[PDB]
This record gives C-alpha cells, structure tokens and sequence, in this order.
C-alpha cells in the first residue's frame, strides 16, 4: 500500500549541489512527518533531518554534520519530499532514504518526550561525492612468499568500475579469487585478485594477471614472480 | 556508535536467536527495530515493549532490560536473512534518533567455513613509486560476516584502512578484503603489522614485517 520512491542520486563534485526527491503514495502525506536517513558505504544508519506536517509547524530539524548545507522541504500538492544538498563533502557519500515517521512514548522523564520510529521507507538512492574522473589502474604484483602458494595482483586507483582480471589469458581459473573493489575517499577504486598454485610450479610456470579497464581502454598484463 | 550491536549472528532453521543492542541510553529509553534485506527498503519490525506493525511475522518480538534492547526471532525462517538495526533517542536528550551499527543475521543453509586469510606486504614496485599498501585478502567463509582490525607494534591502526563488505563468490562462499595505506617510511619504521579477521567471535590473525 505505502510506497516511497527516492530519486535524484548521482555523482557530484565536492562543493557542488544535488536535489533529491521522494514521491509518496498510499497514505495521507499532508498529515505525515517525514525524514531523511542516510547510510555511508560502510557505517550504518544516520538521521539527516525531518520536516513536520503542515497542521503542525511544518518546521524542519537537521543533524549537526549537515546543518547550514542541507534544506528539507515538501510539496503536499504533489505528495513529494525534497532534500536540497549544497556544498557537498566527500563525507556526504551515502545511500539516502526517505521515511515516514511516527511517535511513541516510553518511560523517559525528559522533555520534549517521545521516541521517533521510521514507519515506512524507500529503497534509497545512491549519492557519490567525488572529484574522480575516468582513470585507468596501476597494477602491482603480490608475490608468493601445504604445498601451495598464493600470489596475486593489486589493481590500484581506477575509475569508474569495473575492471576485469584474468590469469594466463583465461587458461588459469582453478583457485582464482577476484575480490570486490574498495571505494577510497579519493573516489577511486582498488581491487585485488589472487590465485593459489602448487608451490612446486613456482619458477617453472609463469603466472600473468591480465587487467582490462574498458572505460580507459587499458589492457595491461603483469608477471607475478617469486621473491 | 552510541548503540552497539554485534556484526553478525547465525541461527539454524527453526531455532531461536536474539540480537542485542547495548547503550547507556537504553537504561532510560525504548528502542525500535528494523530489518533490511540487500537492496530493499528497511521495514519496521517492532518498537517499544509490545508494538508489532501489521504484517510483521509473529516470530519477531522485542524486549528490554538494563542497558540492553533485544530482538528475538522465535523460529528462524530462510527469508529472515537480513541486516537488523536498533534505534533509540540520542543519549543527549536531543530530538534525534540514533542507530546501532547493524547485525547481519544468517539463517544457516550450508556448513560453516572459516575465513582463509592472506596478508601481502607492499610490493617493491609500489614502494619505488613512493607508496605502500598492505593487502589483507579474506576468502571462502560462511556465514558472510567478518570484522577486520589492523595493528602495528601492538597498537590499533585506524587511519588509512578501507574494508569491503563481504560478497558472495561463484562457489557460494563469501570474500572480503581490507587495505592499509601507509607511507613507505611508515611501513619501514614499525616491527610488524597484523590483520585480524573475526568470524562469529573467532579471530584469525596474519602478520607481515618489513624485511
Ligand atoms: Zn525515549
Ligand atoms: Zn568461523
């Protein structure tokens, strides 16, 4: 019945601005308090701000890290909630969620009383704040140091995703793991690939990792030799 | 976090499991509980002492004692695989909600498997480019939840660390990686560096040393 759809996510450069929208249906929007909540790539959930209903003050509240830069507003006639983000920082990279909020009371004696729950949520929208532009990777060998040895390749500082990695032009697939990439604060990505090989084969078998980054037309091979 | 939850817990089909959040403010406040499946909108499961929203299954129940709030699932079902978050009023009393860091619940569907960990030092080639990255590769584990911590000379290292969330491999086990970025001078000035990988409370540690 209730649906919330966030939209507007994208890549923006630090210092830039972005507007998110949340289209609501299935409930009486004009009566609802609405919030934004965000989740940075590795670190859980964080309330961003709220707007009260118009029958109440229609006023806004904002989390400390965001005050003075973000503005929340609503157009009841289009059942839409907005988040205007200005002067964006790398620290603002996150999935942004719209949520309808409700209140209940516990046994705290403070003022103003009331717990806020997030009764309905959207799926969210990704906001990435980064000064990165298309860039091919640099490739470094991860040299081998029960009868098996692990060796690999470090694929460093590329943008955007993805990179493809093979070993020995696809002839070696057994015992390969190519790991999900990490997103650095620079906005660039890095990933690794490893293969486990018989120790008896080192120094007679050549191991080459093949790295393909299509957005930069980069195709680089790197030999991974024992120390 | 102001509210602390364990990174991951597992449960066999049909058994009971409890996920707990702890924090000083829970001595004075009730919590709400959320489920989030990968790529899906979070759902409100429970709040306060006895509020379960219509449509939430009866097996989900919330409770509170002392500095803890708990979510108990009484008879885990496969569809309960998800991240679970608690939330409560900010300890300062401010008109603000805070969230725990989330607990990944795995309802066991294959045998448990420990992480295989390999720690590589910076390559001679990278050092010649005046950079240094330690690479901690973590593979073949199940359930797919781990915590990673770095140390040097017995001291936790927090700056320069980037760690991926676990992702499923083509063999249906999970993999993850963590990177420690250092200057070449930093790398050479400490005796040893370690990557500690904790899987359901059990730690696997690997060490490297310059030279
Ligand atoms: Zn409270
Ligand atoms: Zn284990």
């Amino acid at each position: 019945e209730v649906q919330l759809v966030e939209s507007g996510g994208g890549l923006v450069k630090p210092g830039g601005s972005l507007r998110l929208s949340c289209a609501a249906s299935g409930f009486t929007f004009s009566n609802a308090w609405m919030s934004w909540v965000r989740q940075a790539p590795g670190k859980g959930l964080e309330w961003v701000g709220r707007i009260k209903s118009k029958t109440d003050g229609g006023t806004t509240d904002y989390a400390a890290p965001v005050k003075g830069r973000f503005t929340i507003s609503r157009d009841d006639s289009k059942n839409t909630l907005y988040l205007q983000m200005n002067s964006l920082k790398t620290e603002d990279t996150a999935v942004y969620y719209c949520a309808r909020t409700g209140k209940y009371y516990d046994f705290w004696s403070g003022y103003p009383p009331g717990e806020e729950y997030f009764q309905d949520w959207g799926r969210g929208t990704l906001v990435t704040v980064s000064s990165a532009s298309t860039k091919g990777p640099s490739v470094f060998p991860l040299a081998p140091s029960g009868g098996t040895a692990a060796l690999g390749c470090l694929v460093k500082d590329y943008f955007p995703e993805p990179v493809t990695v093979s070993w020995n032009s696809g002839a070696l697939t057994s015992g390969v793991h190519t790991f999900p990439a990490v997103l650095q604060s620079s906005g660039l990505y890095s990933l690794s690939s490893v293969v486990t090989v018989p120790s008896s084969s080192l120094g007679t078998q050549t191991y080459i990792c093949n790295v393909n980054h299509k957005p930069s037309n980069t195709k680089v091979d790197k030999r991974v030799e024992p120390k | 976090y102001e509210l602390t939850q364990e990174t991951g817990v597992s449960v066999a089909l049909g058994r009971t499991v409890t996920i707990t959040c702890r924090g000083d403010s829970l001595r004075s406040h009730y919590a709400s509980w959320y489920q989030k499946k990968p790529g899906q909108a979070p759902i409100l499961l429970f709040y306060g002492k006895n509020n379960r929203p219509s449509g939430v299954p009866d097996r989900f129940s919330g409770s509170a004692s002392g500095n803890r709030a708990s979510l108990t699932i009484s008879g885990a079902q496969a569809e309960d695989d998800a991240e679970y978050y608690c939330s409560s009023r900010d300890k300062s009393g401010s008109r603000l909600s805070v969230f725990g860091g989330g607990t990944k619940l795995t309802v066991l569907s294959q045998p448990k498997a420990a992480p295989s960990v390999t720690l590589f030092p910076p390559s001679s080639e990278e050092l010649q480019a005046n950079k240094a990255t330690l690479v901690c590769l973590i593979s073949d584990f199940y359930p797919g939840a781990v915590t990673v911590a770095w140390k040097a000379d017995s001291s936790p290292v927090k700056a320069g660390v980037e760690t991926t969330t676990p992702s499923k491999q083509s063999n249906n086990k999970y993999a993850a990686s963590s990177y420690l970025s250092l200057t070449p001078e930093q790398w050479k000035s400490h005796r040893s560096y370690s990557c500690q990988v904790t899987h359901e409370g059990s730690t696997v540690e690997k060490t490297v040393a310059p030279t």
